[PDB]
DNA sequence: TATAATGGGAGCTGTCACGGATGC
DNA sequence: GCATCCGTGAGTCGAG
C-alpha cells in the first residue's frame, strides 16, 4: 500500500490478520472429547482448556493455525454468514448434519433476518437508554 | 452541521448513544404533541412560512435542542417502561 | 454416465 | 506562473510525468510483450506525435485500459472476502483487560539500524493507546494514553535522540475481547480523532478502508 | 504559499483546536474564496503555455 | 464561408466504401443475381450441395431461387415484420431401383434482405450482424508450457464444423493424439491409414531419436483394419467394435467432408505451413480400399521439425493477424442455414422410412419449419445480432463496422485475458488502436480501419504502396499481415520530390519493429495515416496532440451525438467529414446531371438529361432505434440545375452535405465560480435563445385490446368515473387526436376492461347504498403518460380484427400506436462532449449579462475548465479552440488532416491576419485603448507573455497570436486580471439527458417470489440497495436505517401497509417485522430436504409464518 | 431494492452548504408524497388523502401550494446520497435538500472527493430515510458535516479539491 | 407457456420474470384506502343511533360475515320485519343527509 | 389390435487458482 | 510423498 501513496492505519491490516489467527489444530487431546488433528476456534480451545484445569484433568495440546481469508471466512461458526459467502452447498449440507444453529452474534445473519443490527444503535451497550425530563422523574420520583 | 454538536458528543460516552437519546426523546415529542417540552417560549424551534415563523414540525432539532439545554435526564433503568409510559400520558395526554 | 448408452448395453445382453 | 506549473505544484491538477510529455518527450514505450522498444518517442503532445510513434503508443494505453478493467473485479472480490471475514467484529466492551500488547518498532534492518519514514510510524501509532507507561525528553506518556499525532511527533524525535527504540501499544492482534475487540485495544476513531465509541462495527471499516485504494493498486 | 499539503495540514489542525462545526464553517468559506478568486485569476491553458525547454 | 485545408500528403486511393464488408458479405453469401447454373458453391448453395443429396430413395438438390419482398423496408418497419424473400427449392425425388423421377419447387419459407446501407429489418427493428473476429483454421505449432524443449501441435477445423486435435511428444518419449479430450499414440492412427515402419522411417528417420518413440512393434504387426478395431474401442468405451460402425466412425470423425470441415482458409493456411497441396478440406480420404492421409504426416514432421531446431521451422503467433481472421454475415448466417438444413434433413430421412414408400413427392417429403426457425433464431436472438444504433448517421456506420470477439465460438467476457485484448503489431492499418469500449469489453470490441478490407479468406488487408527503386508506384497492393512481414514499409509522411523518394534516412517499418532505412531498401510505402485509424477516430482532428485514451473517448462519444434541428459541421474537420454522410446514405444525391423539377418538404422531383423524371420522396420525422428523429430536408430550390453526385437533401445531421454532429460554439478557457468544478460546463442562455443544442425526440407507445374470458377488452370514448375534463383531448373513437399536447397523467388511449369476478366488500356495497349508484362492470385500463415523458402527438395508427389487410396474434382484437415528439432545449444535466474526449455535463446556465465577454459586446457561449487540460493530455482542442479564433474572424473554416494538417506558426499567421480584422476596425470606428486592457497588458508583461516596451496594440497582438485574448467579466465590467484563450469549439450533445435519466418512487409494483419492488425507471421501480451499500450503512452505526431499508421500504408485506398508512395518518412508523423473502428462504429450503427453525432463548420454535403454514 | 428512493445525474452546486445538496422539486415531490398528502390535507389544499394523491397524479392539477406544503415537509429532514460503486462508508452521506428546480441534483464540491464523483455525467441514487430513529442516525451519524476525516487514515477527505485550492495558491 | 427464467440481455444479470409485477396481494395505497373506508364508514355510524348503526351493520355483512335477511335482523331486534326495512330507510335516509353536508365519503 | 420391422446420436474446444481430495 | 483431477468463482450502478 505505501507504494502507491496510499496511507492506510496498520489496525485494520491486524482487525483481518485476527481472523486469519482465529483458529488452531490440535496436537493432542488429552482428557477431552476432542481428538488429533481437529481443527477449532482458539478461544473455544481456551475456554476448554481453563474449564478442564479446574477440574483437574490434563490440558488440551494444540498448535497455532494460519488460514487464509476466504478458508477462514467459511470455517466460521455462523452458518447463515457462510452460506451467503460461498460454497452454499457444502456450507448448508455440513452444518444441516450438524444440526447447528446460528446464535446471530455477527451482522450479516440479522441483515438476513431483517433484524437490527448488533452495532452502533443496535449494540445492546447504548441501546436501552432511556430519556426524560426533570419534572416527570420528579413525578415519578414522588411514589 | 448539527449547531452544538460537539457539546452533544461531549454529553455521551458513545455517538451511537447520543442518537438513541435524540431519537426515544423526538418519539416521546411526537406522542405527546410536544405538550412535554423542556424548551421555554422562546427557545422553541422555529420554522419560516409564507404568512409567517411557525413551530418547526421536526421532531429531532427540537430534541437536539432540549438535549443542549441541561433539563433532560438520560441513561439506563432510569424508571420502568410502564411507570414512564403511564406518568407521561397522564401529565401530557392525547 | 450417458445413461442412455448404459440402457443400450444391458440390452445387448439379452 | 505559469498554468501548468502552477497547477501541478498547488496540487489542483497535474503530476510532473504528465507535465513532462506535454512540454518534453513522450519517452520510452513498450511492447505487448512487456519489453519496450529500443526508439522513444521524442515527440511532445504540444510538437505532435508522428502516427508511428501514436500506434507504439497505444500497445501500453490498451494495456492500462484492459489492466484497470480486469483488476476492479479481483479488487472488489478481495473486498467482500474481507467483509465476510470481518463482519462481526464490533467494539463490544471498553476494556477486555489485556496484560498483553504488541510492539511497534521505530527502526528497520544496506544492512544497518535506520529509522523509519514519518508516514509509517504515524500509521502504526497515531491514535493507539500505551500498553506500558514511556518516559522520553522528560516527558511522561502514561499507560492508557490516546497518542495524538503530537504525541507521535515527540516520540520520533525522542527515537532520534536514541531514547525510544520500540513503542508499547495495545492493538486488535492482543485483544481478547470475545466476538470483536475493546475501545482501548483499538483506540482512536480516525474519523472524529477522539477515542473510538462503543458499538461502532470495526471488521467492516477495516474491510473498506482496505478495499477502497485497491482499485488505485499498481498492475494486475 | 497555500497548496494541497499545507491546507489539509490546516483542516486537520482546526479540526483538533476548534470544533467540528467550526471546521465545517472554515470549509465552506475556503470553498468560498477559492472559486471566487480562480474565477478572476486568469488561469487558463494555451498551446504557448507548455513551454518547449532550450535544453531539449 | 470558404473552406482552407492544410498539408503537404496526396492520397492516391480513396476510402472504400465503408459498409461494404457488411454488404458485399451478404451479396457474396446470398448470389441472388446470379443466374442458377453460374454460382459458385459459396454460402447458401455451397450449404445445399453440402447437405443433398440425402441417401437411405434419394432426394436430390438441382437449385434454388430467391422471389421478390413481400413488402417494401418502410411498410415492414411500419407493419413490425420482418424484410425477407422466398426461398423456393428445386428438388427432385428419385426412387432408386424404380428409376423414377419427380421434380418440384419446395418453398422452404422466408430469408431476411440486407438494405442498401447494410442493415436489416427484423419484426420491424433495425438490426446489425456483428463481424466476429476468431483464430483462423489451420495447423498451429505453440510452445509447451509445460517443458522448454517439447512443442505442442494443434489442427483447428472452422467451428463446429470438427474437433481439435493435438499431437504432443510425451516425457514417456512417445507421439500422443489428444482428441474429445482423449489420449492416444499418433502411431495407431498412422497405422489406420495404411502406414508402414519402412515408410515412416525413410522421411522422418532424418532424426532418430524422436522417430524411435513412434515405433511400436505391435502396432505394426496388426493389419490395418485391427489397428481401425484397436482405435475403436479406445475411443469410444461401451460400443462393440463393428467393421460397419468404426469405419463409419472415424470417417466421419476425420475423412467426412460433411462432418470434419476444414475451412477454406484452413486449407490454405494448411497448405502454405506445411508445404503441402490439400486435395479437399478433410483430413483424410476414403479412396477404396483403405484410408488415406494428407496433413498427419507432415504435420509430424513440422513437429519433429521444430523440436529438433531444423532451421526453417518457426511457431506460430496466434494474436497475429494472418492467424486470426474475421467471419462477417454472411457466414455467420451461413452457419445457420447450414444447421438447419441438417435438421431439414433428418426430417427428411425420417419421414422417408415411415408412411407410404410409393406415393412421394419432394413437397410431401420436406417440412420447412426447422429451416425457419434456425434463419429466424439467428436474426432474433443472437449475440451477433444487435439493435442497430442509429442515434446519428455515424451511429449506424461505425456499428456496422464493429468487430467483435465474443459470440457463439467466441470468448467468455470472464475468461479473456491481456493477450486477446492487446493491439497486435499487425493491427495496423487494420484494426484501429484506439476505438474500442473503455469498459469491461477493452480489447474484445474493436473496430475496422478506414482503408482495411476482408478478403475471400476472411483476413483483414491494407493497402501499401509500391515502391521500386526511389520513384514510389500507384499500384497499391493490399496485405494480410503475414504478406506485410515479408517487406520493409516506409511511413506516408516521408518527403517526395514527384514519386521520388527525397530523403536521405527513411524512417520505416521491418515486421513492425521501427527502423531507419536507405531509400534504396524501401520495398512499400503507407498510403495515408487514415488507414491506421477507424472512422470515428479519423474525425478527431489534431489527434496526434492527444493522449489514446481520451481519444478514445471522443471516438466512442462522436457514436452518441444527438441531431440537432439547426446543426453545423466542425469548423476544424478532418477532411472525412463528407463522405461518412456519402457511404451512411444520410442525405440523398442526384443520380444522374439534371434539372430541379419541383422542390418541396415532403419531395424532391429532378428531370434527367435523357428526358426521365425521377421523384425523390424525403424521409420526414420518422423515430430512430434510439427515439432520434431523422428527417431529410431539401438543399435545392425549383429550377437549380445539378450534376451528377450532387446534394438533393440533407441527411439527418449534417449541413450541406458535410457531416454535422454538433454546434460551433465560442469558448473561454477558465474556471467560472465553482460552476465548472470538476468537469462541469457552464452554458449562457443565448445558446438556448437562438435553439443551438435543441433537438427532436419522438417516442412510441403502443396498447393492445384483447378478447378475455370475462369479455372484450374495449378502446372506447367514455372511461367509467372520469371528468370531461379529462377527455376533451380524445377522439371520438378513443384515441388522442393529432396536434394535442399531452403531459404526464394524461390520456393516449382510452380502454375499458371488464373487472374480474367480484367479491364486494361490506364497506363497499354500504357506500353503493348511500350512494345509490352505477356500480359499473368495467374498469378504466386506458394508457397514459409515464412520468415525465410528453409532447405533442404526431401520429396514430389503428389495426382492427377484422381489417382488409390486418392480421392479429391471436387473441388481439385491437392494436393501438401513439407518435409522441417533444422539442428538447439544452437543460441543466444534459451531456455535452467535444471531439477530444471532453465531456461533462451543463452545471449552470447563465443569462448573457452574467456571462464573460470580449472587448466588443459579444458574450461566450461556454465556459470549459482548464484544469480538465493537464491531467488528461488532450491538447487538440486547445489547437481547435486557437484555428477557431481565427477562422472566427476571418469568416472561414478549415481542413487540417489527420497526422498531416496545420502546424502551430500557420496558424499564428491565420491569427495575424484574424487580429487584423478584430483590432483593426477598432481604431478606424474612433476607439482607442481601454484602461482595462492596459492593465491586463501589464499583468501579462510580468507574466512573460508579452514583450516590455512595445506599444500596446503590439502586445494585444503577442497575445491574440498566443490564442489569449482580454475579457470582462460580465458580473463586474473589471477585466479577468489575465489574457484568456477564447475562441472556436465544436461540441455535440450526446444522448444522455436528464429528461431520461430523473426517476423517483414513493411506492409501487413488487415482485412476484420476492415481494420486493421491481427494478427501472420504466417500471416505476425502487433503487437497488445492495450488499455494498449495506455495509455502507453498517460502519455507520445506522441500525435502524438499514433495517428500515431491508424490512420496511422492501418485501415486508405488513410492515411497508402499515408503515405507509402510518405516514398518511401522520403518525410514526411501526416496528419492522421478519421480511417475506426470508419466508421464501425457508421455504425453498424446505423444499430442499433441509429443515430451517427460528428459535427461543430456550431454544424453543417459534413460528413466523403465524400458524398459516402449520395444521 | 427500495421504495422511497430516486437517481438522477449529478451536477456541482457550489452555492451549497457542506451539509446540503439540492434536491429536484419532481423527485421531492414523489419521495415525500405520503408526507405531502398528510400535509396537504393538514392545510386546505385537499379533503383528504385520496382527493390529494388524485390531485398529484397529473401535473396539470398541481397547484402552488403544493410547492410550499412540500417545503414544509422537509424542513429539517435530511435524505441519504449514494453513488455506486460504494467503496467505503462514505459512498453513503447525508444532505438536507433543498429544492431546486431542474432535473439534476445539485452536489456540494467538497464531498466530490469521497464519493469519487465527477460531472462527468456520474448518477446518484436518493434514499428517504422515514422513522425518527433513522433521521436522527443520518443526521448525526450520517451528515456530510460531521464527517471530515477519513476512517482508513485520520486525514482529512474533505478537504479543498482543484479550483478552490488554485484560487487560495493564486 | 414461456420461462420466468427466460434471458434479458447479454449479461447474466436479467431475467423475463423480474419485469412482471405482482397484481394479486393489495397496494399499500390500496389497503391505505380500505383501512381509512373502514373508519370513516364506522364515523358514518356513529352519527346514527346505535339501533339504525346495528341494523345496518347486520345487513350489509359490515358484521359477521355474508349480510342477513331483514326478516333475520327483524327476529333479533324483536321487531316485525315492516319495521326492519323501516329502520333501514330511515338509516339510509339519515346517511345521506348527513354524507350530503359532510361530502367525506366522496372517496368511494 | 396382426406383412415384418430388434443397440442413439452429437459433441464444440483461447482462464485459473487455489484446494481438497484422489491416485503413482 | 508427488502428480492429478474435479469443482468453484472471478466489483457496483443503470438499462435490455
Ligand atoms: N459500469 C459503471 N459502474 C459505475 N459507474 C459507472 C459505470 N459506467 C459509468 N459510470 C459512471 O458514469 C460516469 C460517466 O459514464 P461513462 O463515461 O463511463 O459512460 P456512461 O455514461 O455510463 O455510458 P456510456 O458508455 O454509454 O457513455 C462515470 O464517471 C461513472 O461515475
Ligand atoms: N466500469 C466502471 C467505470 C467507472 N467506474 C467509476 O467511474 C469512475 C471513472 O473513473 P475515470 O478514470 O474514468 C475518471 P477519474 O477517476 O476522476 O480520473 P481523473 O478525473 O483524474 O481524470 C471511477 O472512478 C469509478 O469509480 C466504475 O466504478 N466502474
Ligand atoms: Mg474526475
Ligand atoms: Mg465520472
Ligand atoms: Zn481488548
Amino acid at each position: 500500500y505505501r507504494a502507491q501513496g496510499v496511507k492506510l492505519h496498520d489496525k485494520h491490516i491486524e482487525i483481518v490478520v485476527r481472523q486469519m489467527m482465529k483458529y488452531v489444530e490440535v496436537t493432542d487431546p488429552g482428557d477431552s472429547r476432542l481428538l488429533e488433528g481437529q481443527v477449532l476456534e482458539k478461544w473455544d480451545v481456551e475456554a476448554l482448556n481453563e474449564r478442564l484445569i479446574a477440574e483437574g484433568k490434563t490440558p488440551v495440546a494444540w498448535k497455532p493455525l494460519l488460514m487464509g481469508v476466504t478458508k477462514s471466512a467459511l470455517s466460521t461458526k455462523s452458518w447463515l454468514s457462510a452460506a451467503s459467502f460461498q460454497n452454499t452447498t457444502h456450507v448448508l449440507t455440513e452444518a444441516a448434519i450438524a444440526g447447528k444453529k446460528d446464535e446471530l452474534i455477527g451482522l450479516k445473519e440479522n441483515v438476513i433476518l431483517g433484524r437490527l443490527i448488533p452495532a452502533g444503535t443496535g449494540s445492546d451497550f447504548v441501546r436501552f437508554t432511556q430519556v426524560v425530563d426533570q419534572k416527570t422523574l420528579k413525578a415519578i420520583e414522588e411514589a | 452541521a448539527e449547531p452544538g454538536i460537539d457539546k452533544l458528543f461531549g454529553m455521551v460516552d458513545s455517538k451511537y448513544r447520543l442518537t438513541v437519546v435524540v431519537a426515544k426523546r423526538a418519539q416521546q415529542l411526537l406522542r405527546h404533541g410536544f405538550k412535554n417540552t423542556v424548551l421555554e417560549p422562546e427557545e422553541r424551534p422555529k420554522m419560516q412560512t409564507l404568512e409567517g415563523l411557525f413551530d418547526d414540525p421536526n421532531a429531532v432539532t427540537w430534541a437536539m435542542k432540549e438535549l443542549l439545554t441541561g433539563r433532560l435526564v438520560f441513561g439506563e433503568n432510569l424508571v420502568p417502561e410502564d411507570r414512564l409510559q403511564k406518568e407521561m400520558e397522564r401529565l401530557y395526554p392525547v | 454416465s450417458d445413461p442412455v448408452r448404459q440402457y443400450l448395453h444391458e440390452i445387448g445382453q439379452v | 506562473f505559469n498554468p501548468l506549473y502552477v497547477m501541478a505544484q498547488s496540487g489542483a491538477r497535474g503530476n510532473p510525468q504528465q507535465i513532462r510529455q506535454l512540454c518534453g518527450l513522450r519517452g520510452l514505450m513498450q511492447k505487448p510483450s512487456g519489453e519496450t522498444f529500443e526508439v522513444p518517442v521524442r515527440s511532445s503532445f504540444r510538437e505532435g506525435l508522428t502516427v508511428l510513434e501514436y500506434f507504439i503508443s497505444s500497445h501500453g494505453a490498451r494495456k492500462g485500459g484492459a489492466d484497470t478493467a480486469l483488476r476492479t473485479a479481483d479488487s472488489g472480490y478481495l473486498t467482500r472476502k474481507l467483509v465476510d471475514v470481518t463482519h462481526e467484529i464490533v467494539v463490544r466492551e471498553a476494556d477486555c483487560g489485556t496484560t498483553n500488547y504488541i510492539s511497534v518498532p521505530l527502526f528497520q534492518p544496506t544492512r544497518s539500524l535506520r529509522l523509519r519514514k514519518r508516514a509509517d510510524i504515524e500509521a502504526g501509532l497515531y491514535g493507539r493507546v500505551l500498553a506500558r507507561e514511556v518516559e522520553v525528553l522528560g516527558v511522561r506518556l502514561e499507560e492508557g494514553r490516546y497518542l495524538s499525532m503530537d504525541d507521535v511527533h515527540l516520540l520520533i524525535k525522542a527515537a532520534e535522540a536514541g531514547e525510544i527504540q520500540e513503542v508499547p501499544v495495545r492493538s486488535p492482534l492482543t485483544c481478547q475481547t470475545r466476538y470483536g475487540v475493546c475501545q482501548k485495544c483499538y483506540g482512536y476513531d480516525l474519523s472524529m480523532a477522539r477515542p473510538v465509541s462503543i458499538g461502532e462495527a470495526v471488521g467492516i471499516v477495516a474491510a473498506q478502508s482496505i478495499g477502497e485504494p485497491g482499485t488505485q493498486l499498481t498492475m494486475r | 504559499p497555500q497548496e494541497k499539503n499545507s491546507l489539509k495540514d490546516l483542516v486537520y489542525q482546526a479540526f483538533l483546536r476548534l470544533g467540528m462545526e467550526k471546521t465545517a464553517r472554515l470549509l465552506d468559506a475556503l470553498k468560498y474564496y477559492g472559486f471566487t478568486f480562480s474565477t478572476t485569476s486568469g488561469i487558463t491553458i494555451g498551446i504557448d503555455d507548455a513551454v518547449i525547454p532550450e535544453e531539449k | 464561408m470558404e473552406i482552407k485545408r492544410f498539408g503537404r500528403i496526396r492520397e492516391v486511393i480513396p476510402l472504400p466504401p465503408l459498409t461494404e464488408i457488411q454488404v458485399e458479405s451478404y451479396r457474396r453469401a446470398l448470389q441472388a443475381d446470379v443466374p442458377p447454373e453460374k454460382r459458385e458453391n459459396v454460402g447458401i448453395q455451397a450449404a445445399f450441395r453440402e447437405t443433398f443429396p440425402i441417401e437411405e430413395l434419394v432426394l436430390d438438390f438441382l437449385e434454388y431461387r430467391l422471389g421478390e419482398p413481400p413488402f417494401p423496408q418502410d411498410e415492414c418497419r411500419e407493419k413490425d415484420l420482418t424484410y425477407q424473400a422466398p426461398l423456393y427449392a428445386r428438388l427432385q425425388l428419385i426412387h432408386k431401383d424404380t428409376g423414377l423421377i419427380k421434380e418440384d419447387e419446395v418453398f422452404l419459407g422466408h430469408i431476411p434482405l440486407m438494405t442498401e446501407d447494410g442493415s436489416f429489418i427484423i419484426n420491424g427493428a433495425d438490426r446489425v450482424i456483428v463481424s466476429q473476429i476468431h483464430r483462423s483454421p489451420g495447423v498451429y505449432f505453440t510452445p509447451d508450457p509445460a517443458r522448454p524443449g517439447r512443442y505442442i501441435a494443434s489442427i483447428i477445423p472452422l467451428p463446429k464444423r470438427g474437433p481439435w486435435i493435438d499431437l504432443e511428444v510425451e516425457p514417456n518419449g512417445v507421439v500422443s493424439m489428444k482428441v474429445n479430450k482423449r489420449k492416444f499414440p499418433l502411431v495407431l492412427l498412422l497405422r489406420v491409414l495404411g502406414y508402414d515402419q519402412e515408410t515412416l522411417a525413410r522421411e522422418l528417420g532424418a532424426y532418430g531419436e524422436l522417430v524411435q518413440g513412434l515405433m511400436d512393434e505391435s502396432v505394426f504387426a496388426m493389419r490395418p483394419e485391427e489397428a481401425l478395431i484397436r482405435l475403436f474401442t479406445l475411443l469410444r468405451p461401451g460400443d462393440p467394435p463393428k467393421r460397419d460402425k468404426a469405419v463409419a466412425y472415424v470417417y466421419g470423425l476425420i475423412a467426412d467432408p460433411r462432418r470434419y470441415d476444414l475451412g477454406e482458409a484452413g486449407r490454405y493456411k494448411a497448405e502454405e505451413k506445411l508445404g503441402i497441396r490439400l486435395s479437399g478440406r478433410t483430413l483424410a480420404r476414403f479412396e477404396d480400399g483403405e484410408f488415406k492421409d494428407e496433413v498427419f504426416l507432415p504435420t509430424l514432421r513440422y513437429l519433429f521439425a521444430l523440436t529438433a531446431g531444423v532451421p526453417g521451422h518457426e511457431v506460430d503467433d496466434i494474436d497475429h493477424l494472418g492467424n486470426r481472421r474475421i467471419r462477417t454475415v454472411g457466414e455467420l448466417m451461413t452457419d445457420q442455414f447450414r444447421v438447419g438444413l441438417a435438421r431439414l434433413a433428418r426430417g427428411v430421412r425420417e419421414r422417408m422410412l415411415m408412411g407410404s414408400e410409393d406415393s412421394l413427392t419432394p413437397a410431401k417429403l420436406v417440412n420447412s419449419r426447422p429451416l425457419e426457425a434456425a434463419i429466424r433464431e439467428f436474426f432474433s436472438r443472437s449475440q451477433l445480432s444487435q439493435f442497430k444504433d442509429e442515434t446519428n448517421p455515424l451511429s449506424s456506420l461505425r456499428h456496422k463496422r464493429r468487430i467483435s470477439a465474443l459470440g457463439p465460438g467466441g470468448l467468455t467476457r470472464e475468461r479473456a485475458g491481456f493477450d486477446v485484448r492487446d493491439v497486435h503489431r499487425t493491427h495496423y492499418g487494420r484494426i484501429c488502436p484506439v476505438e474500442t469500449p473503455e469498459g469491461a469489453n477493452i480489447g474484445l470490441i474493436t473496430s475496422l480501419a478506414a482503408y482495411a478490407r476482408v478478403d475471400e479468406l476472411g483476413f483483414i488487408r491494407t493497402p501499401y504502396r509500391r515502391v521500386v527503386g526511389g520513384v514510389v508506384t500507384d499500384e497499391v497492393v493490399y496485405m494480410t499481415a503475414t504478406e506485410e512481414d515479408r517487406y520493409t514499409i516506409a511511413q506516408a509522411n516521408t518527403p517526395l520530390e514527384g514519386n521520388r523518394i527525397a530523403a536521405e534516412r527513411v524512417v520505416a517499418r521491418r515486421k513492425g519493429e521501427p527502423v531507419i532505412v536507405s531509400p534504396e531498401e524501401v520495398e512499400f510505402m503507407d498510403v495515408s495515416p487514415k488507414q491506421v485509424f477507424s472512422v470515428n477516430t479519423n474525425l478527431i482532428p489534431f489527434l496526434e496532440h492527444d493522449d489514446a485514451n481520451r481519444a478514445l473517448m471522443g471516438s466512442n462519444m462522436q457514436t452518441q451525438a444527438v441531431p440537432l434541428i439547426r446543426a453545423q459541421a466542425p469548423v476544424v474537420m478532418t477532411g472525412l467529414e463528407e463522405r461518412v454522410v456519402r457511404d451512411s446514405l444520410a442525405a440523398l444525391y442526384a443520380e444522374e446531371d439534371g434539372e430541379v423539377a419541383k422542390v418541396d418538404g415532403n419531395r424532391i422531383v429532378v428531370r434527367y438529361e435523357d428526358g426521365r423524371l425521377v421523384e425523390y420522396p424525403l424521409r420526414r420525422f420518422y423515430r430512430s432505434n434510439q427515439g432520434t428523429a431523422l428527417d431529410q430536408r431539401p438543399r435545392v430550390v425549383v429550377g437549380q440545375r445539378v450534376r451528377k453526385g450532387d446534394l438533393l437533401a440533407d441527411g439527418p445531421a449534417s449541413e450541406n452535405g458535410f457531416l454535422a454532429l454538433g454546434q460551433n460554439v465560442l469558448v473561454a478557457i477558465m474556471p467560472f465560480d465553482g460552476y465548472n468544478f470538476e468537469d462541469a460546463i457552464v452554458i449562457s442562455e443565448e445558446l438556448l435563445k437562438r435553439d443551438f443544442y435543441t433537438s427532436i425526440h419522438i417516442e412510441r407507445y403502443e396498447i393492445e385490446a384483447r378478447d378475455t374470458k370475462l369479455g372484450p377488452e374495449r378502446i372506447t370514448r367514455d372511461i367509467p368515473h372520469l371528468s370531461e375534463a379529462a377527455l376533451r383531448d380524445l377522439d371520438e373513437e378513443g384515441v388522442v387526436r393529432i396536434g394535442a399536447e399531452v403531459k404526464p397523467g394524461d390520456i393516449l388511449v382510452g380502454r375499458t376492461s371488464f373487472k374480474g369476478e367480484s367479491e364486494p366488500t361490506p364497506e363497499e356495497r354500504l357506500l353503493r347504498s348511500i350512494f345509490g349508484e352505477k356500480a359499473r362492470d368495467v374498469k378504466d385500463t386506458s394508457l397514459r403518460v409515464p412520468p415525465g415523458e410528453g409532447g405533442i402527438v404526431v401520429r396514430t395508427v389503428r389495426l382492427r380484427r377484422g381489417d382488409p389487410g390486418v392480421e392479429l396474434k391471436p387473441g388481439v382484437r385491437e392494436v393501438v400506436r401513439v407518435y409522441v415528439a417533444q422539442k428538447r432545449k439544452l437543460q441543466v444535466g444534459d451531456k455535452l462532449a467535444n471531439r477530444h474526449g471532453n465531456k461533462g455535463v451543463v452545471a449552470k446556465i447563465l443569462p448573457v449579462e452574467d456571462m464573460p465577454h470580449l472587448p466588443d459586446g459579444t458574450p461566450v457561449d461556454v465556459i470549459l475548465n482548464p484544469l480538465g487540460v493537464p491531467s488528461r493530455m488532450n491538447l487538440g482542442q486547445i489547437l481547435e479552440t486557437h484555428l477557431g479564433l481565427a477562422g472566427y474572424f476571418l469568416g472561414q473554416r478549415y481542413i487540417s488532416p489527420i497526422f498531416d494538417g496545420a502546424k502551430e506558426p500557420e496558424i499564428k499567421e491565420l491569427l495575424a491576419q484574424a487580429f487584423e480584422v478584430y483590432f483593426g476596425k477598432r481604431k478606424g470606428e474612433g476607439f482607442g485603448v481601454d484602461k482595462r486592457e492596459v492593465e491586463v497588458l501589464r499583468r501579462a508583461e510580468k507574466l512573460g507573455l508579452v514583450t516590455p516596451g512595445k506599444t500596446p496594440e503590439e502586445q494585444l497582438k503577442e497575445l491574440f497570436l498566443q490564442g489569449k485574448v482580454v475579457l470582462y467579466d460580465g458580473r463586474t465590467g473589471e477585466p479577468i486580471e489575465g489574457p484568456i484563450v477564447v475562441g472556436q469549439m465544436f461540441i455535440m450533445k450526446l444522448y444522455h439527458m436528464v429528461e431520461d435519466k430523473m426517476h423517483a418512487r414513493s411506492t409501487g409494483p413488487y415482485s412476484l417470489i420476492t415481494q420486493q419492488p421491481l427494478g427501472g425507471k420504466a417500471q416505476f421501480g425502487g433503487q437497488r440497495f445492495g450488499e455494498m451499500e449495506v455495509w455502507a450503512l453498517e460502519a455507520y452505526g445506522a441500525a435502524h436505517t438499514l433495517q428500515e431499508m431491508l424490512t420496511l421500504k422492501s418485501d415486508d408485506i405488513e410492515g411497508r401497509n402499515a408503515a405507509y398508512e402510518a405516514i398518511i395518518k401522520g403518525e410514526d412508523v411501526p416496528e419492522p417485522s421478519v421480511p417475506e423473502s426470508f419466508r421464501v428462504l425457508v421455504k425453498e429450503l424446505q423444499a430442499l430436504a433441509l429443515d430451517v427453525q427460528t428459535l427461543d432463548e430456550k431454544d424453543n420454535p417459534v413460528d413466523i409464518f403465524e400458524g398459516l403454514a402449520s395444521k | 431494492r427500495v421504495d422511497y428512493s430516486g437517481r438522477s445525474v449529478i451536477v456541482v452546486g457550489p452555492q451549497l452548504k457542506l451539509h446540503q445538496c439540492g434536491l429536484p422539486k419532481r423527485m421531492a415531490l414523489e419521495l415525500f408524497k405520503p408526507f405531502l398528502l398528510k400535509k396537504m390535507e393538514e392545510k386546505g389544499i385537499a379533503p383528504n388523502v385520496k382527493a390529494a394523491r388524485r390531485m398529484l397524479e397529473r401535473q396539470r392539477d398541481i397547484k402552488d401550494e403544493v410547492w410550499d406544503a412540500l417545503e414544509e415537509v422537509i424542513h429539517g429532514k435530511v435524505v441519504l446520497l449514494n453513488r455506486a460503486p460504494t467503496l467505503h462508508r462514505l459512498g453513503i452521506q447525508a444532505f438536507q435538500p433543498v429544492l431546486v428546480e431542474g432535473q439534476s441534483i445539485q452536489l456540494h464540491p467538497l464531498v466530490c472527493e469521497a464519493f469519487n464523483a465527477d460531472f462527468d455525467g456520474d448518477q446518484m441514487a436518493v434514499h428517504v430515510p422515514l422513522s425518527s430513529f433513522a433521521q436522527a442516525e443520518a443526521r448525526i451519524q450520517m451528515l456530510s458535516a460531521h464527517n471530515l476525516l477519513s476512517p482508513a487514515s485520520g486525514e482529512p477527505l474533505a478537504k479543498p479539491s482543484r479550483d478552490i485550492i488554485l484560487g487560495l495558491y493564486y | 407457456p414461456v420461462s420466468l427464467e427466460t434471458p434479458i440481455g447479454d449479461e447474466k444479470d436479467s431475467f423475463y420474470g423480474d419485469f412482471i409485477p405482482d397484481e394479486h396481494l393489495p397496494s399499500p395505497v390500496d389497503a391505505a384506502t380500505q383501512s381509512l373506508l373502514s373508519e370513516e364508514l364506522e364515523k358514518a355510524l356513529s352519527k346514527l343511533s346505535e339501533r339504525e348503526a346495528m341494523v345496518l351493520k347486520l345487513r350489509k355483512g359490515l358484521i359477521d360475515g355474508r349480510e342477513h335477511t331483514l326478516e333475520e335482523v327483524g327476529a333479533f331486534f324483536g321487531v316485525t320485519r315492516e319495521r326492519i326495512r323501516q329502520i333501514e330507510n330511515k338509516a339510509l335516509r339519515k346517511l345521506k343527509y348527513h354524507e350530503s353536508r359532510t361530502r367525506k365519503l366522496r372517496d368511494f
